């Protein structure tokens, strides 16, 4: 363990945890920081909708869309910075694992286009805040065996 | 239905009179029952057993204020940090009275640390009244000590930023050596003959060795120091004609202790008036149930606006020191303080004596090699 | 001025693989047709012109 | 620009001129000054003038 | 992890000049550090081609 | 006088009084009433800042202006709604009932242009704001006996605090004021057919 | 009938005796032409003054006349605002301005300072229309100072039902509060009684 | 020694004995963890912790790997605000994001709910900074739930000196506060003093 | 000193009318006060000369 | 369409001189040359082409 010492007294390498508080008053172990590194179990950000008691939320809206070029542009993240740049919006990807199993990941991403900024101007008037990721199971979809 | 007021002191002269400002704080402050006592800790050679003795003897008496008046001690250090820190336990106001150092006058090391006296970056205030009235734009700051210099170079950019200027050269070092001659020789070729020096004594008996070794003694020289760079063996080193500082009442110690008390109590019988009436408990038996109107009280310390006190009208500001100090201003005509000013508010009066410069003329050196 | 103009972030991807030192040897790339665009000052290029 | 047939044409475009500029008048020792020149500078910066 | 100038300004700003007479581009970030005086050049930025 | 009745009893056409609280803490009669519409003696709106005595502060800025048809279009109010349109803003102007007379009055109009969008995103990134009026004096600024004219006059006797509108830089405005860093390459120009 | 008390219901007194004697009565001023809300059929009453919905419609006017298109609508549990809430925003509905309206803050019974502070810490916008009696806008206004809201770029607006007594005008008032009322000092009381006649 | 309590002072005091034992002398836990501004260069007090520029560097990393970026900054005048704003502004100098910041809010005093809360409501942003003591945290928070600054839009983001004690979690905070420190309950005391020893 | 419509709208609204199956131009503040259904008519706006 | 748009604001105090009710009064007026443009939709003016 790295466990050196500056000239003002800190750990160079210490343990931060971040926390957030639960629904039941209880501080959970959520995010631990490394060397350089900083280690997220929730990709997603957990909403915690309930802060207080007289709380109705009714603006952290779900949105699904399509990889299509004229309108919906989807590009790789700046590995260098991972910073979307400020004219795109962030995303995220259900990308799986491996072809035995269902599970996957959720690889974060940046869109542009044109009904990207239909729905940035949609939150400059509207006021309400957007969840955006994307479909993998259809493209459009089609009713199949009464299945959407 | 009593208020105990402790402080650090030896002095007989000065117990006598701080209980003569506790029988005129009965007097014309109103006719409720509240009673005054008095409490002085004297000298302790060990400095941990100096802080022991107040908190087992100020904890358990419950006291409100503490006020420290020890210039004379042989340990150069100048102490009285754990007894803030102590005072600081349960957020209690340290009235200080002797010392202006920045490193004591952080608000960040020294929590509820609040004077009457100014610190040395107020320096920087006369300087920049110099800079105002005298016309006065090419410096160079001279710090050789860190502690305070950097307080004192950020008290020096808070106080450019009105004229928005920037200094030509800034110099922060490791003292004791003696060959600083590279970067005083080309200060000395740059195009500013207005040279800022504040550091520690000896410090300052150093550098002034070492102007006596680089024919600084020449003319177009303008030096304007504290009150520390004038003494001891820094006196005898340094350049007659120097312009210094003095603090008037600084080495008063009566009628200043007299003064503090009397806002002291002033100040309780202010807090008196919105009753919310909090008391430091016994901490030293396992508590640690903290004073509730610690930064309240410490609003109080803030919000101390008076005009009446033989230093002068005592008033604390955003920093909780002394607003507009009276101030005089020296000059060393032959290895004699003469004194060449004094000062009000925000404004220097000269007086009619004479202004020998160590350079040429009688009048202001500017002497600017115009670019 | 490219770099903070967001929408001109793509132009910003080319001329990092491209970029000059001096604009001489710009002048002396795009005679021998090795540039194609340089965007530039008005008063050098006028002069050049 | 507004002329009505492109009637009337003016001469050169800017060459053989006065070349000034516009500013913005302030009262002399205006705080204000330093803040105005950085906000239009930012101005100029993104295409918005 | 600091962001320190490079170039003229680089040069400048430590001390080894004194005035910059030159072509300079006057932008935001240069009048947030220094002082300018008032342009006497006039223009723009455009492409040349063959 | 038509003093008439409603249905409901109430007078048609009564009189109405606007009072304001001035400094001196007495009621002042301000805004009268016609038979239709509002009257006010002071179309110039001030701050009325002292509200009490806790306010040091300072954001309003006193502005004066010119008319230049490419920069400060002046129009007047819109006769539909009595209102300026979204991207005007107010102003005033002093005008007289003919030359002889030498009373005046500050009829409300409406201004758009270049530096108008130049003040209001000054006022959005500066954070301030600001009171309109143009000028009735003349032109930008001529020195007639160590006296300016215009808007010139308005900022060396500081009864304006700036001139954001279209303003010409040369050698004796620049020694009387201070100016900015230019925006616009303005030089001077020749017109023939 | 003229007055110069504060005393509206006498006026309502004459109504009765209006409902009565059959006989047209003109009240003039004071208590004898404050507003009252609806008439009768059987009385011939009438005041000489301005009704609270005349007297919005001059105070939107004079929001409307400085482009003060952002406000907040306070008022009490003191009766006729239910009326009054109806008309602006009939009138609002009926604008040409557009107005980017916050809404509505009342309050419930005499204040603890503990529902009524978070109802009027609502309050983010400049202009303010207060509609209540003067005995509870002193405590308004008082606690508006005492929560921030009486700021310089902040205004007041209000009707005539606090403007009585020139004379009575306590601290907490701002210097700056505009109202409206139909004492207009310029016609006397005699002129006033001559219009009547 | 590792406190439980949430006095950082305490462990001031054993800097002082740092200063005057000439031991090298570990702050471990609770208040004796908490970090002071300026440790003495006669000193070897050391303490199991971070500074506030990594605490810092944590907070803007969690603040962009979520893309929040619009935020605010408001300090009370508890002292080590200077630097840490000043830490904010050079990583915004060295930022390749472009961080949108609103400007500082800071408060003069103890609030009196008077001037503090039109500079509270100059925000109108999502994410706010907030570092002061503990009970002043609760102050403030309990202000903005009052001020309805504690929605599901406006998160909260403190160091660890406004957490202190993972064992005491106090009253008002919003179910979903984030925070950064280091008490962590799996990192024993037991590991801490051994990796000390 | 009241707002009403006239015409197609002004018809509408006063119950004299229940279906306008007419070439109605959808805008913005028509929509704000009534219900429309999806258009059959997709265009534009030009200039009509000579 | 043209009273929101405050680029088209002056065109606006101009069309408001010569209003007409129907559009077949519109197609009148153009045909003896009394206006000069109309401003309508597509395909009424490409069936009226
Ligand atoms: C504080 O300074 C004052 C002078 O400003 C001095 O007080 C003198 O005290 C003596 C008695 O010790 C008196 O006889 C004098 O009358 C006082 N001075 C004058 C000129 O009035 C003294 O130096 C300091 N205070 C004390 C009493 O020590
Ligand atoms: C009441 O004042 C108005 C002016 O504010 C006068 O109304 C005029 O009446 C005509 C009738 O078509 C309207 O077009 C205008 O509103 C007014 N004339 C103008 C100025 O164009 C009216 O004359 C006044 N009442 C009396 C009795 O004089
Ligand atoms: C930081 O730690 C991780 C995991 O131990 C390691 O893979 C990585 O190489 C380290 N990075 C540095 C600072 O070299
Ligand atoms: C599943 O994982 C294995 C791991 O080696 C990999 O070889 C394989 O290509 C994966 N399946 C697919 C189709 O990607
Ligand atoms: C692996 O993926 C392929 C498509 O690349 C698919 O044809 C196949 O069914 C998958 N493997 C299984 C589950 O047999
Ligand atoms: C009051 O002060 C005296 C002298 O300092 C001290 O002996 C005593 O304990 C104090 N307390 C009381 C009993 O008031
Ligand atoms: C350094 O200091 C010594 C002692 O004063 C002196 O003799 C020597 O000349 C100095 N060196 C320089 C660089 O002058
Ligand atoms: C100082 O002056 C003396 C006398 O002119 C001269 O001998 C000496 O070299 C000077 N010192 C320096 C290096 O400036
Ligand atoms: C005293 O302070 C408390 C909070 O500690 C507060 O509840 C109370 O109102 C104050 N009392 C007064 C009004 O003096
Ligand atoms: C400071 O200056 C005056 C000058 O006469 C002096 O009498 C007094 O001691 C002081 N008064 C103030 C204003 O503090
Ligand atoms: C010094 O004295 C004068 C009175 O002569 C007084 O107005 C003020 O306190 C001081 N001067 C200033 C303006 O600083
Ligand atoms: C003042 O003289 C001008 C000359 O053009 C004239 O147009 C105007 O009517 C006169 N004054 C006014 C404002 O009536
Ligand atoms: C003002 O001047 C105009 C001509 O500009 C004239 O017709 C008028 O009678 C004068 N006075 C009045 C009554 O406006």
């Amino acid at each position: 363990k790295d466990l050196s010492f500056t000239e003002e007294g800190y750990q160079v390498h210490p343990r931060l945890v971040v926390i957030v508080l639960n629904k039941d008053r209880e501080w959970e172990k959520v995010g631990k920081w490394e060397n350089q590194t900083l280690s997220l179990r929730h990709a997603v950000w957990p909403r915690y909708k309930s802060f207080s008691d007289c709380e109705p939320d009714d603006n952290h809206l779900s949105i699904v869309t399509l990889e299509e070029a004229p309108f919906v542009i989807v590009e790789d993240i700046d590995p260098l910075t991972e910073t979307c740049v400020r004219n795109t919006v962030p995303c995220r990807k259900f990308v799986k694992i491996n072809n035995s199993t269902n599970e996957g990941m959720n690889v974060k991403k940046c869109c542009k286009g044109f009904c990207i900024d239909i729905l940035k101007k949609l939150s400059r008037t509207v006021k309400f805040t957007y969840d955006l990721y994307l479909v993998t199971n259809g493209k459009h979809g089609k009713k199949v065996n009464n299945v959407w | 239905k009593i208020v105990n007021i402790g402080a650090v002191l030896s002095t007989r002269k000065h117990e006598q009179m701080f209980r003569e400002a506790v029988n005129q704080a009965n007097k014309r402050h109103g006719s409720w029952k509240i009673q005054l006592n008095a409490t002085s800790v004297t000298h302790k050679p060990n400095a941990i057993q100096m802080a022991l003795s107040v908190c087992e003897d100020l904890i358990s008496s419950q006291v409100y204020a503490i006020l420290v008046s020890h210039p004379p001690t042989p340990n150069d250090h100048f102490t009285p940090t754990p007894v803030s820190y102590t005072a600081g336990f349960y957020r209690i106001p340290v009235l200080g009275l002797t010392t202006r150092m920045s490193i004591y006058s952080d608000k960040s090391i020294h929590l509820s640390f609040l004077r009457t006296v100014p610190p040395y970056s107020h320096q920087s205030s006369v300087w920049f009244e110099m800079m105002r009235v005298y016309n006065w734009n090419h410096i160079i700051l001279l710090v050789s000590d860190d502690h305070e210099g950097r307080a004192a170079q950020k008290r020096l950019e808070t106080l450019l930023e009105e004229r928005e200027s920037k200094a030509e050269k800034v110099l922060q070092f490791d003292p004791g050596t003696k060959n600083v001659t590279a970067l005083l020789m080309e200060a000395r070729e740059l195009e500013a003959r207005v040279i800022i020096l504040s550091a520690s004594e000896d410090d300052a008996a150093t550098v002034y060795r070492a102007a006596a070794m680089l024919n600084m003694t020449g003319s177009g020289y303008v030096w304007l120091v504290g009150e520390r760079e004038i003494s001891g063996n820094a006196l005898r080193y340094a350049p007659d004609g120097i312009i210094g500082l003095q603090l008037i009442n600084g080495k008063n110690e009566s009628a200043h202790i007299s003064d503090a008390v009397g806002v002291v109590a002033q100040a309780v019988h202010e807090l008196l008036e919105k009753e919310n009436i909090t008391d430091p408990p016994r901490g030293c038996v396992g508590n640690t149930n903290i004073w509730k109107t610690g930064p309240l009280f410490k609003r109080v310390l803030m919000s101390s606006k008076y005009a009446d006190g033989v230093t002068g009208r005592v008033e604390f500001n955003e920093d909780g020191d002394r607003k507009f100090a009276n101030y005089s201003i020296m000059n060393l005509q032959n290895r004699k303080l003469v004194q060449v000013g004094i000062y009000n508010g925000t404004h220097v009066i000269p007086n009619d004596r004479k202004i020998i410069w160590p350079g040429g003329e009688t009048e202001k050196p500017r002497g600017y090699q115009m670019s | 001025y490219f770099r903070r103009q967001v929408e001109l972030s793509t132009m910003y991807r080319h001329m990092e693989k491209h970029n000059y030192e001096s604009a001489a040897e710009a002048i002396q790339a795009v005679r021998d047709n090795k540039l194609h665009a340089f965007i530039w000052d008005s008063a050098v290029l006028e002069f050049e012109a | 620009g507004r002329d009505e047939g492109c009637k009337l044409v003016t001469i050169g475009s800017g060459y053989i001129f006065a070349t000034t500029g516009y500013g913005i008048a302030l009262q002399k020792g205006s705080p204000w000054k330093r803040q105005i020149d950085l906000a239009l500078l930012q101005f100029v910066g993104d295409g918005e003038m | 992890n600091k962001k320190e100038w490079n170039g003229m300004m680089g040069e400048l700003l430590s001390g080894q000049a004194d005035m910059i007479v030159a072509p300079l581009t006057i932008n935001n970030e240069r009048a947030q550090y220094i002082e300018f005086s008032k342009p006497f050049k006039y223009q723009g930025l455009t492409i040349l081609v063959k | 006088k038509d003093l008439s009745f409603t249905e409901e009893g109430y007078q048609v056409h009564p009189r109405l009084v606007v009072i304001v609280l001035n400094k001196d803490r007495e009621w002042e009669k301000v805004g009268k009433w016609e038979n239709q519409t509002l009257s006010l003696r002071h179309a110039v709106w001030p701050r009325y800042k002292s509200f009490s005595d806790c306010e040091p502060d300072d954001n309003h800025l006193s502005i004066v202006t010119l008319e230049e048809a490419p920069f400060v279009i002046v129009e007047d109010i819109d006769p539909l709604t009595e209102t300026c349109v979204r991207n005007t803003v107010p102003c005033r102007k002093f005008v007289k009932i003919n030359n002889s007379t030498n009373e005046g009055m500050n009829v409300k109009k409406c201004c758009k242009g270049f530096c108008i969008d130049i003040l209001k995103k000054l006022s959005r990134t500066v954070k301030f704001t600001y009171d309109l009026y143009l000028v009735t004096n003349g032109k930008h600024g001529k020195k007639v006996n160590n006296v300016w004219n215009g808007m010139i006059g308005e900022v060396v006797y500081q009864r304006a605090v700036m001139a954001v509108g279209s303003l010409t830089i040369n050698e004796e405005r620049s020694e009387v004021v201070d100016f900015s860093v230019p925006f616009v390459e303005t030089g001077i120009s020749v017109m023939v057919s | 009938f003229g007055d110069d008390t504060d005393q509206e219901a006498v006026a309502q007194m004459l109504d009765f005796i209006s409902s009565q004697t059959f006989i047209p009565i003109l009240g003039i001023s004071g208590g004898a032409s404050m507003i009252m809300a609806d008439k009768d059929p059987t009385s011939t009453f009438f005041q000489f003054g301005a009704s609270i919905q005349q007297q919005a419609t001059v105070m939107l006017k004079i929001m409307q006349d400085y482009d003060w298109h952002v406000f907040s609508l306070v008022t009490t549990i003191f009766p006729g605002y239910r009326d009054f809430i109806s008309f602006i925003k009939t009138t609002v509905d009926n604008s040409f301005v557009g107005w980017d309206m916050q809404n509505v803050i009342t309050l419930d019974t005499s204040f603890e300072d503990a529902k009524t502070q978070v109802q009027l810490k609502k309050i983010h916008s400049s202009v303010i229309l207060l509609y209540c009696s003067k005995d509870e806008a002193v405590l308004i206004l008082s606690e508006a100072r005492s929560l921030g809201l009486t700021g310089y770029d902040f205004f007041w607006i209000v009707p005539s039902l606090v403007s009585g007594n020139t004379e009575l005008i306590p601290k907490e008032f701002p210097s700056g509060l505009i109202s409206v009322s139909y004492d207009d000092w310029d016609y006397s009381l005699e002129a006033r009684v001559r219009d009547g006649l | 020694f590792g406190d439980d309590t949430d006095q950082e002072a305490v462990a001031q005091m054993l800097d002082f004995i740092s200063s005057q034992t000439f031991i090298p002398i570990l702050g471990i836990h609770g208040g004796a963890s908490m970090i002071m501004a300026d440790k003495d260069p006669t000193s070897t007090f050391f303490q199991f912790g971070a500074s506030i520029q990594q605490q810092a560097t944590v907070m803007l990393k969690i603040m962009q790997d979520y893309d929040w970026h619009v935020f605010s900054l408001v300090t009370t005048i508890f002292p080590g605000y200077r630097d840490f704003i000043s830490f904010i502004k050079t990583t915004v100098d060295n930022s390749f994001v472009g961080w949108d910041m609103q400007n500082v809010i800071t408060l003069d005093t103890s609030f009196e709910d008077a001037k503090t809360q039109v500079q509270l409501k100059k925000i109108h942003s999502s994410v706010i900074l907030l570092y002061c003591s503990k009970d002043e945290a609760v102050l403030i928070l309990s202000e903005a739930r009052s001020l309805g600054l504690t929605g599901y839009d406006f998160f909260w983001i403190v160091p660890s000196l406004v957490s202190g004690n993972t064992e005491l979690i106090p009253k008002e905070f919003p179910s979903g506060l984030i925070s950064v420190s280091y008490d962590d309950w799996d990192y024993s005391l037991e590991a801490r003093v051994r990796d000390g020893l």
